[PDB]
């Protein structure tokens, strides 16, 4: 029982430190990647901004 | 615009044929899960007769004196109808319900003081547009008929009889005997024989001619059901087993099993 | 109808449609059955799930026409199985962003799918791939 | 390692898998059943069929029935044996409340019986739903 | 193969080079649609296409020329 | 003769409590992790919609 | 009715009840032959929905005043949005069909219930 049981309770808390480690992995990949798809956004936003002046210009013809 | 008249009246009729054959299968595969309930719930009731022959073998000089099993010949009545739960229903719930008029006809001539004990769904709507006959319970098909009804009408019947009330505590239902022609049978319930047999309104114990687990076998290129006498049945041993309960307790709490037992097959075979 | 057939598609798209074809001709089959789908074997209500899931990818919005690479794609997760998991009302928002995430991530499945014009075993491995990593980003929401 | 249990209710086989210890609450009290019991027909009161898998100690919850040990091949009849612990206590006492509640109302002579038999079968099913 | 652009169409009732294929349909149930998302489909690859617009309403016809002007097609 | 044998059943004891107090801290920090994507990838649709407005 | 001109709350909603009519006049011949009883959940459900929808629809005029008998409604496109949202979401499933009969808008559709509610109490 006690082999049995400190060894639930050890790799237990392993777990939790090691999903604690892939928690900060993931706290990291959300700032990271929302790092990245702002620029990405903003990329079709400006698309938007140049292609008004595009189909202006198209028109001008 | 008489032609699209024409044309979506035909659209509708293909419909129309197409969900009926649909029905049909479906109808089809649910006689099967039915077939497959009866077939597995049997062996249960296979090991209780065999069991209550050899108790009521060991019994016969006893006094045995269980509540179930006696006969108060005082002469009330408790006829219990089930019937089918949705419609189109061939001719199921109209004969069904003329059977039971034609029962309660012979039995208030007789003054028996009848009483009904209606299950399925079409059935007591019928008694609550005709409240001319005298009803007790009311009970339905969505709960699930294989566990809870059965149980339930059990505990009703149980309740009924042992609060010795009424008498002749009869099932007024349909055994699938064919295909096409479903004739109605009365078999008495509860005032059973201590040897534990079903028997007929009159007692001539009809098991004898019961023809248990049916089965779907087309013959040519219809379909078509067999029913044959006898399977998988071993009742004859009867080695010693050292009741540890008085013998007059052991049958006392056997029967409500048997009760259950004929309930629940009664309502399979109905459905 | 159609009277050239299937000489009319390249040969990426005949492996899926023929597919295709079997699974939406099994779910016309058995459209009568849909109001008794509980009563039914599992065979059958796989058939009809997949039919009533297959028939959601191809409603599309006015002026907006798939290339033949996007809707190669579209077709082998449908007729595989990929979404057979999904609800009615995400198959569409699902497909179109794993369509939006393939042509952004794995321009090797595009650039097979045109050149070779053929579904080759890269482009199925390819296509596996990215089914699995937007499957686990849309469980994300 | 043990003798052959079968707990059968009216319409399917419940499990039919082989324990070590059952206590079995009869009509007499609790009987505790060995690996080669010799055989014993009982009954079953609306009560508790505790098992023991020699691993884990285990409780049943039934509604009554019959019992029968062979040559440890034994057969329990019951009535309504619902496998392990399916449910969890709050529905149960949900239950009792109104079970009790609906037996003052139920106050026929019939009704006296049906109460205490749903009061019966309500008690079981909570102190088999304990654990 | 002469890409349509419409799933359906493409898996199950392709459409060839060469091939007269007739879009057949009740009033308002989206014939001018398909064709019209076939001939924006056609940007990539090289055909010239050509609409005809007979007996329609003239405003129909200018809200699909604005709509080919506005996908640059 | 006592504190011996009740040494040898804390430590049963302690263990259950971490167990406890562990899996509360897995659910927590597995919801943590699911909520740091979740947050990122809601708000990055409200602050394109919103600034899209705008741009319209 | 396209989305970029009608806005795309409007667009939808409008499609949902199209749906929704579209499945009710289909399940016309399966219910008026074989049994609204027997019908599933989601279709049962679709079939009251559908009535309501049907009912809503309605509207009396102020220059029809002398035919419907009662004064007529001025509807805002806001108002039947949030009423048919209201219908097909599943809220007001606990009125009754006509308390949707020729009202103006939906807090007319639930006063007309109130008083039906009145009527049917006593
Ligand atoms: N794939 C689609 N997705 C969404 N809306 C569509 C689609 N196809 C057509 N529509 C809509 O259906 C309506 C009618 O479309 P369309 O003009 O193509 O039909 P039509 O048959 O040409 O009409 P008519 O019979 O007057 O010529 C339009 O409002 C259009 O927006």
């Amino acid at each position: 029982t006690i082999r049995n049981s400190e060894e639930l309770r050890g790799k237990a808390i392993e777990q939790l430190e090691k999903a604690r480690a892939r928690l900060k992995k993931v706290e990291m990949d959300a700032d990271q990647f929302r790092v990245n798809g702002y620029s990405e956004i903003e990329r079709e936003k400006m698309n938007l901004i140049n292609s008004t002046y595009k189909t202006l210009e198209q028109f001008e013809n | 615009a008489n032609l699209r008249e024409l044309r979506d009246r035909i659209g509708s009729v293909k419909n129309t044929q197409k969900i009926t054959e649909a029905m049909k299968l479906v109808a089809a595969a649910k006689v099967r899960r039915a077939q497959e309930a009866v077939v597995n719930g049997r062996p249960f009731s296979e090991t209780l007769v065999e069991v209550l022959y050899n108790m009521n073998e060991q019994l016969q000089t006893e006094d045995v004196d269980v509540p179930l099993t006696k006969i108060r010949t005082v002469k009330k009545v408790a006829l219990m109808v089930v019937t089918g739960d949705r419609g189109l229903c061939g001719g199921f719930n109209n004969m069904l319900l003329k059977k039971a008029e034609s029962r309660i006809a012979e039995l208030k001539k007789l003054g028996v003081d009848y009483t009904i004990i209606s299950i399925g769904k079409k059935g007591n709507t019928y008694f609550i547009r005709r409240p001319e006959i005298p009803v007790d319970r009311y009970f339905d098909g969505t709960n699930l008929p294989t566990a809870k009804e059965a149980q339930a009408i059990a505990d009703d019947v149980f309740s009924l009889f042992v609060s010795e009330e009424v008498d002749k505590v009869e099932m007024l239902y349909t055994k699938f005997v064919s295909l096409v022609k479903s004739d109605p049978v009365i078999h008495t319930l509860l005032p059973l024989s201590p040897k534990g047999e079903i028997c007929d309104i009159n007692g001539k114990c009809v098991d004898a001619a019961e023809d248990e687990l049916f089965r779907l076998t087309t013959k040519e290129g219809k379909l078509t059901v067999e029913r044959d006498m006898i399977k998988t049945e071993t009742p004859a041993f009867s080695p010693i087993l050292e009741f540890e309960q008085d013998p007059a307790q052991i049958l006392d709490a056997l029967l409500p099993l048997y009760l259950n037992s004929q309930i629940l097959r009664a309502l399979q075979e109905s459905l | 109808v159609s009277r050239v057939g299937s000489a009319a598609q390249i040969k990426a798209m005949k492996k899926v449609a023929g597919k295709l074809k079997l699974e939406l001709a099994q779910f016309a089959e058995l459209e009568a059955f849909a109001q008794f789908a509980s009563d039914l074997d599992k065979a059958t209500q796989n058939q009809l799930a997949r039919g009533q899931r297959l028939r959601e990818l191809l409603k599309q919005p006015q002026s907006a026409p798939l290339t033949v690479e996007e809707q190669v794609m579209t077709i082998y997760t449908g007729t595989n199985g990929y979404l057979d998991s999904l609800e009615l009302d995400q198959v569409r928002k699902y497909l179109v962003e794993l369509r939006t995430y393939v042509k952004t991530n794995k321009p090797e499945f595009q650039e097979i799918i045109s050149s070779t014009k053929t579904f080759t075993e890269e482009a199925e491995a390819l296509l596996k791939e990215a089914i699995q990593e937007q499957m686990e980003r849309f469980l994300l929401q | 390692m043990t003798l052959n249990l079968c707990v059968l209710t009216p319409n399917r086989s419940i499990w039919n898998s082989e324990v070590k210890e059952i206590i079995l609450s009869t009509n007499s009290g609790q009987i505790g059943v060995l690996p080669n019991h010799a055989p014993t027909a009982t009954a079953v009161d609306i009560g508790i069929l505790r098992i023991r898998l020699n691993d884990q100690w285990l409780t049943l919850a039934l509604m009554g029935g019959f019992a029968r040990i062979g040559n440890n091949e034994i057969t329990i009849l019951v009535n309504d044996a619902e496998r392990g612990s399916d449910i969890d206590p709050q529905e149960a006492q949900q239950t009792l409340e109104i079970a009790e509640a609906n037996l003052r109302k139920a106050e026929g002579k019939r009704q006296k019986i049906e109460a205490n038999l749903a009061l019966r079968r309500a008690r079981t099913r909570v102190e088999a739903s304990n654990t | 193969p002469l890409q349509t652009g419409l799933i359906a169409i493409d898996a199950m009732i392709p459409v060839g080079r060469g091939q007269r294929e007739l879009i057949i349909g009740d009033r308002q149930t989206g014939k001018t649609a398909v064709a019209t998302d076939t001939i924006l489909n056609q940007q990539g690859q090289n055909v010239i296409c050509v609409y005809v617009a007979i007996g329609q309403k003239a405003s129909s016809v200018a809200q699909v020329v604005t709509n080919f002007q506005e996908r640059g097609a | 003769l006592g504190d011996f044998m009740d040494k040898r059943d804390a430590s049963i004891k302690e263990q259950l409590s971490g167990v406890k107090d562990t899996s509360s801290e897995v659910k927590q920090l597995e919801e943590q992790a699911n909520a740091v994507m979740r947050a990122a990838r809601a708000e990055i649709s409200a602050a394109l919609n919103k600034m899209k407005k705008e741009t319209q | 009715l396209q989305p970029r001109i009608v806005g795309e709350e409007h667009y939808e909603i409008a499609q949902r009840v199209k749906e929704t009519l579209q499945r009710y006049k289909e399940l016309q011949d399966i219910i008026a032959i074989l049994g609204l009883d027997e019908l599933s959940e989601e279709d049962r459900l679709t079939v009251a929905r559908a009535r309501k929808i049907e009912r809503f629809l309605s509207q009396p005029f102020f220059v029809a005043e002398v035919f419907t008998g009662s004064p007529g409604k001025y509807v805002g496109l806001a108002e039947t949005i949030r009423g048919f949202q209201l219908i097909l979401s599943g809220e007001l499933d606990s009125l009754p069909e006509q308390a949707f009969y020729l009202v103006g808008n939906i807090d007319e559709a639930t006063a007309k219930a109130m008083n039906l509610e009145m009527e049917s109490k006593l």
